[PDB]
């Protein structure tokens, strides 16, 4: 079966640091792309960053490049997103999602309401105090 | 509330493995060492069927193995003779995007399906001679993915919403409704007794559902990604699925676990569709690298490869009487083939 | 000097109870409306509820009518917001504005970015943990 | 980092408010006990300008009491004679919506402006006769609310955008810029020896500001809402200043606090204009509800009111010899009040 788990997250202060952490089973990690998705409170998934097979191609979202890393273990296998310098707009539950298909590089339907190859994920929330 | 639900599903979901786990006495393999190997596979090809325009998506044989039912995405849905090669009947399709068609039994009615979710059947008893839509059914929100036909007044369908439904077609009504996949349907198979029948889902797993009562009985899931092709063994007691993680994989009902996976390291396209021999022994399973290849059911060795479509191979099928199989690609043309002493 | 105070807030579970108490000083409490104003995290202030000088009209937004409550102590010289019914959404940063002018129903530029007659505020979180 | 800020600030704050209650020897009515009361004081209307097409929003008295400069909504800036009533300049602006007018000590240059932002300044020294656009000023972001002459080349101008600029009118720039404001600078006044002038803004608060050095002194926050009129004393040492809370406050630049407010049950409305008289012992303040009122600066009693306007009292001017009173409402009519024995 495949499954996702998610560890990493809660409650954060502005401008600190964070890590992530996405175990995979149930499938082999190498020969899927891997995608983090985050889904912020009251508006719809986004998908933020993307990793290849290999790991030598990476991508990111605008309201993200440079501030997060992401990083992935085949030996491990674990997908891992570090996170710094967090801003308040920032929470949201991140989810830890997989392309559908190997030996690919488009991804369809990762950001989608009812897709069944990705993790429950974890709550961050950036808030001060 | 939610996590006591989660947790009670996930120690069941343990137990259930833990239960296959036990009743592992063996592997399929390994009992099938002592077996003479079915060897090398020559088939070559008897009839070439051309006249379609755009791809062929979907055929299925007819009952006498003589008349078989091709669709192709132009909205032509034609009746071809083996035989002599001549075609009987070429229904104009309203819809021109077809993803599936079915030959009634009694060979007296044709369905079909398509991205309209609406299944429409057409009626050869007419005395005039011209085709027409004896029934339109339309109780689906997904696209229409695969339809079997039990009798001449039962039908049952599968959609791209996660749900398959059993049409009664004198009323023209759902009479039961099977909803538990979570992704889209993409093909089921009739058991030879058409009591219970197996559906493949893109959720990576085969569930089984019973016609009568109407809720599934056992979950397969053994598969890394969508699965794609479902058949029943000849015996009923088992199905092949084939899925894009270039892996045909055989479930057997009774021991509720995968048998065996045929894979191999230099295959890594898609699988569109599986079927079995009247025997059994041999799975021809059609991949999407422009070619098809005949696995052995037993030994998990190609016995032979079947490359002759200029496309992938969406469709196969193998007659009742196993004398020739018939495949479809993208590439408008029908590949009848035969083997030979 | 006109000063607002803002009291209460922080992390709350969400579907719980919370109050809010706004201290006000350096004018006549009875005599001025009184208002309340939300700031999502990267959204712009909007308005949440009003109360008349005596209390006797009270208004609420849409995304929270029939779950917040809104009373005035003149005596005290204290405006209080009592929240129920907490949702994951609501989180935001709460102000204590006061409409500009005495003996008046409007008041213009409440929710306004430079606003000279609002407290500090305070922050409020419904996540969940 | 803002919280050490902040409550510094706060810390700060209370060291001002203690120093203020430790310099209150005694309060201005206390000491005022032993003096004559003005007594009611009767002022008949004597001369009615009328000629503008919408409500007059401001005026302002000339040097030698004789020639007044009143702007309208319409886009005519009238110069009035007071005595005669004849109307010597008609000047047609270039933006109807004017909120503000000024005259030169000198009489040679007549200022004004309103929303357009821009500051024109017109030349009546002209042989021709025609008037025309002297200079124009665009530095302001917000509505232009007040303007004062200090020479011939030198204005103090108000804008709403918190900011204060005094501009050189050789060059047609900036040359000091006053921000300390939080809140739309309304109006300002000038002392009479012209090296320091205060200005009141939205945030009920009055700020004394240096010309030369061009940094604020001194703040006052005594008012509960925004403050529309702000006037000097004639010594020059005291100012008073007008909100729309329905009272007026007398403040003390050696003090550094409030000496006596004027306030009455009855009056609910706002405050529009105010002005002191030459000896200083009145206090005439336009107020909102259709006409003015006459204060007295020592013992806080209505000496008298005006109630000769159908509309709000826009801007009301007091001359430098202290003759007449010349009030301007919303009615299009401008009406001077002088005493009678």
């Amino acid at each position: 079966q495949v499954q996702l788990q998610e560890s990493g997250g809660g409650l954060v202060q502005p401008g600190g640091s964070l890590r992530l952490s996405c175990a995979a089973s149930g499938f082999t990690f190498s020969n899927y792309k891997m995608n983090w998705v985050r889904q912020a409170p009251g508006k719809g998934l986004e998908w933020v960053s993307d990793i290849s097979q290999s790991g030598a191609s990476i991508s990111y979202t605008g309201s993200v490049k440079g501030r997060f890393t992401i990083s992935r273990d085949n030996a491990k296998n674990t997908l891992y997103l570090q996170m710094n310098s967090l801003k308040p707009e920032d929470t949201a539950v991140y989810y830890c999602a997989r392309c559908p298909a190997p030996f690919t590089r488009d991804c369809f339907d990762v950001t989608s309401t009812t897709y069944a190859y990705r993790g429950q994920g974890t709550q961050v929330t950036v808030s001060s105090h | 509330e939610l996590d006591q639900l989660r947790q009670e599903a996930e120690q069941l979901k343990n137990q259930i493995r833990d239960a296959r786990k036990a009743c592992a006495d063996a592997t399929l393999s390994q009992i099938t060492n002592n077996i003479d190997p079915v060897g090398r596979i020559q088939m070559r090809t008897r009839r070439t069927l051309r006249g379609h325009l755009a791809k062929i998506y979907a055929m299925h044989w007819g009952t006498d193995s003589r008349l078989l039912v091709s669709a192709s995405q132009d909205g032509k849905l034609i009746i071809w003779d083996s035989y002599t090669t001549n075609k009987v009947h070429a229904i104009p399709l309203r819809s021109s995007w077809v993803m599936t068609c079915a030959y009634a039994p009694s060979g007296n009615y044709v369905a079909c399906g398509g991205l309209d979710n609406i299944c429409s059947i057409y009626n050869l008893k007419t005395r005039e001679g011209n085709v027409r839509v004896s029934r339109e059914l339309a109780g689906h929100t997904g696209y229409l993915s695969c339809c079997r036909f039990l009798d001449d007044n039962q039908i049952v369908t599968s959609s791209g919403d996660t749900t398959c439904a059993l049409w009664d077609i004198e009323t023209g009504q759902q009479t039961t409704t099977f909803t538990g996949h979570t992704g889209d349907v993409m093909s089921l198979s009739l058991a030879p007794d058409t009591r219970l029948f197996v559906s493949g889902a893109c959720d990576a797993s085969a569930k089984l559902w019973d016609v009568r009562e109407g809720m599934c009985r056992q979950t397969f899931t053994g598969h890394e990604s969508d699965i794609n092709a479902i058949c029943f063994f000849p015996n009923g007691n088992a199905f092949a699925t084939g899925s894009d993680d270039a892996t045909c994989r055989l479930f057997d009902l009774r021991a509720d676990q995968e048998l065996m996976t045929y894979s191999h390291d230099n295959i890594i396209c898609g699988i569109t569709s599986v079927s079995f021999s009247k025997s059994g022994r041999l799975l021809l399973a059609g991949y999407d690298d422009f070619n098809c290849n005949v696995w052995d059911a037993l030994k998990a060795d190609r016995a032979g490869v079947l490359a002759g479509h200029d496309n992938r191979v969406s469709c196969l099928g193998v007659t009742d009487d196993g004398m020739a199989v018939a495949t479809g690609s993208w590439d408008s043309f029908l590949k009848i083939w035969n083997g030979s002493s």
